[PDB]
């Protein structure tokens, strides 16, 4: 309300475009030794610190959660994007590529991120399952499809009368604070009776859900090309914060799709198993944009997700991509745009293969 | 003292700190009718206490009821909708020069809004507070201060 | 059109995502000849982006 | 085995940053085969 000017918090400024290439002056140069934070390249040791894991369901506490379309993920120092070499003769051949950053996940496997959840939503890693208080919410894994055909289930373990979780995928743009189909781009099944829900409509296009269901999830997304027949560019958006004790990262999100028009993504498809076994088709009819596997808590509902490795009635098809391949993917494909974007802004020139892959 | 000490002190003491009277501002309203310091807990906003996804679902609803809204934001996350059940403080008119000032507490877990006194309110002064109403396109203010936005937006 | 654009526009307007799988699916299986292996992998599959 | 990031770095990304330079200087019409024929070609000087 003051003008285009300094940011609305004195506690870290971006460079605003008319401080182009303005650095987040975070943290000062001089660091103490501390020692805990000092492990070296002979040490094995991951420095991504996960917190205490206790049985009961808990909170993330100095973590603000997505907001007005604003995604905020984990950073980690990585002083050099590493291209250390020898000194070479030419002074001026190569470049460092200092991003001094990156999208280190803290999760040891692919998993629910913790940075995508409401504050009313608490999580237990013994199962990693997700529990709520008041009424609905809503939690996402940490990767997220974007083409080819996958696969993963939830188990529940602990189904009340007056508790009803609801599963199933989600784009972006879905309020976490939602119950998981109560807008347009979320499509998920009742924990009650199956019942196939997406924009708050209740379809009983669907088989009968059980207490102790251990259900699985096929998805089948186009490639890329029947996605966007277009450039599917990745120009990512990266802006360091120091929040109340640890540094973050802040990325623009999407925002709200006024979309009324049908083109369905093009021989997409969402299959629902009980134990393996065929449930039935839930979705056909499936909107572009990346989704992601969610759930939504009712008052005290405990599910979790799992992936392929661990599996009980796994489909035997040499296609379909189990939650940890898919998350690894994306992981290192974020990698890469943490690459490119240091490159774009630190070295002049770009070139890709034959655009094909 | 204790926010949740001063807060039962507060829920024991305001059915007879505060009345609703016949108001030269507006209809009727909040008065005092026992002298209030500043700082000190006036009434409490008392409601229905809703998730902020709900409040247009409920407003709506109530526009299609013709009932008036009585919603007052908690949080981006919370409302205490008092519409169909609330207390007194739902007839706390505002002044562009408020003697009384709104803030959240929270009590063992849960928010309450609680409108405190600006300064040492006495008796028969009638209370109000600055609702904060952002600026529409207009709403014509009679709180009778010199200072007075002529409109609340 | 597409030539007139800056260098982070056209570059950008052009063949970013194919790096962004490619380098990942070289990253993924550690062939012996990286270049190599990349090189293979778009004579393969020059086409069905553009 | 190298991490992704320095396993890239070392086997792929300078080669990678010269074609960067070369495709942001020229601007060929069809940069598809153009950076398939410098893959191809170019790969000897960083094998
Ligand atoms: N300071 C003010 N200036 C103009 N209108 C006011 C006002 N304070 C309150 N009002 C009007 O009074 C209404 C309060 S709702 C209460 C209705 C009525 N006063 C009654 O006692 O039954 C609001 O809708 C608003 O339009
Ligand atoms: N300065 C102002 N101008 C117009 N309306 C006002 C106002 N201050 C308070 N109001 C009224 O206060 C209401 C919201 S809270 C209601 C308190 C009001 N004293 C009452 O007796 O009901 C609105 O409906 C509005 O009509
Ligand atoms: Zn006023
Ligand atoms: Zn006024």
């Amino acid at each position: 309300k003051q003008s285009s000017a300094v940011s609305t918090s004195g506690n870290l400024n971006g460079g605003i475009a008319a401080g182009s290439s303005g650095k987040g002056r975070g943290a000062k140069r001089k660091q103490q030794d501390g020692g805990t934070t000092g492990t070296t390249k002979k040490a094995r040791s991951d420095p991504l610190f996960s917190a205490q894991r206790l049985p009961p369901h808990g909170y993330p506490l100095e973590h603000p959660f997505n907001k007005d379309g604003y995604r905020y993920i984990l950073a980690e120092p990585d002083p050099h994007a590493p291209d250390p070499e020898k000194l070479e003769l030419d002074c001026w051949a190569g470049k460092p590529i200092p991003g001094d950053l990156y999208r280190a996940c803290l999760y040891e496997r692919v998993l629910l991120a913790l940075h995508d959840r409401a504050p009313q939503l608490k999580i237990s890693d013994d199962r990693l399952t997700v529990v709520g208080e008041k009424g609905y919410s809503m939690v996402r894994a940490s990767h997220g499809v974007r083409k080819g055909a996958w696969y993963f289930e939830i188990t529940v373990d602990e189904m009340p009368p007056d508790t009803a979780a609801r599963l199933g995928w989600s784009q972006p743009l879905g309020n976490l604070q939602a119950p998981l189909g109560y807008d347009k781009f979320s499509y998920s099944w009742r924990s009650k009776k199956g019942t196939k829900f997406h924009q708050s409509i209740g379809k009983h296009y669907s088989s009968g859900y059980g207490q102790g269901d251990v259900l699985g999830f096929y998805i089948n997304l186009p490639e890329d090309t029947e996605t966007a027949k277009s450039l599917p560019d990745t120009y990512k958006d990266k802006a360091l914060i120091k929040f109340k004790s640890y540094l973050y990262f802040e990325e623009k999100d999407f925002v709200d799709k006024a979309e009324k028009s049908l083109k369905q993504t093009p021989h997409s498809e969402i299959i629902f198993y009980k134990n393996g076994v065929n449930q039935g088709v839930a979705y056909k009819d499936i909107f572009e944009g990346v989704y992601f596997p969610a759930i939504s808590l009712y008052k005290s509902c405990t599910v979790s997700i799992n992936f392929g490795p661990c599996f009980k009635y796994p489909p035997k098809d040499l296609t379909y991509r189990p939650m940890s391949d898919m998350g690894w993917g994306a992981v290192v494909e974020h990698t890469l745009a943490d690459v490119l974007y240091h490159v774009e802004t630190e070295v002049d020139g770009r070139r890709s293969p034959p655009w094909e892959p | 003292l204790p926010m949740p000490m001063r807060f039962r002190h507060l829920k024991k003491t305001s059915k007879e700190a505060v009345g609703v009277y016949r108001s030269p501002i507006h209809g009727r309203g909040l008065f005092c009718k026992r002298n209030i310091d500043a700082g000190e807990m006036v009434i409490e906003y008392a409601g229905i206490v809703i998730r902020s996804i709900l409040t247009d679902k409920r407003e709506k609803y109530y526009d299609s009821k013709g009932i008036g809204c009585y919603m007052f934001r908690i949080d981006d996350s919370e409302v205490v909708d008092a519409t169909m059940h609330g207390n007194a403080a739902r007839f706390i008119n505002h002044s562009c020069e408020p003697n009384c000032y709104s803030r959240v507490i929270n009590i063992d877990g849960q928010k309450h809004i609680v409108i405190f006194a600006m300064r040492k309110i006495y008796r028969g002064e009638e209370l109000t507070y600055d609702y904060k109403f952002p600026i529409e396109d207009k709403l014509p203010c009679n709180c009778g201060a010199k200072k007075c936005r002529k409109f609340l937006n | 059109d597409l030539q007139s654009l800056p260098t982070r526009a056209y570059l950008d307007q052009t063949v970013v995502p194919i790096l962004l799988q490619g380098l990942a699916v070289l990253a993924k299986e550690r062939p012996p000849n990286p270049i190599e292996f990349l090189a293979s992998y778009l004579l393969k599959n020059k086409a069905q982006f553009e």
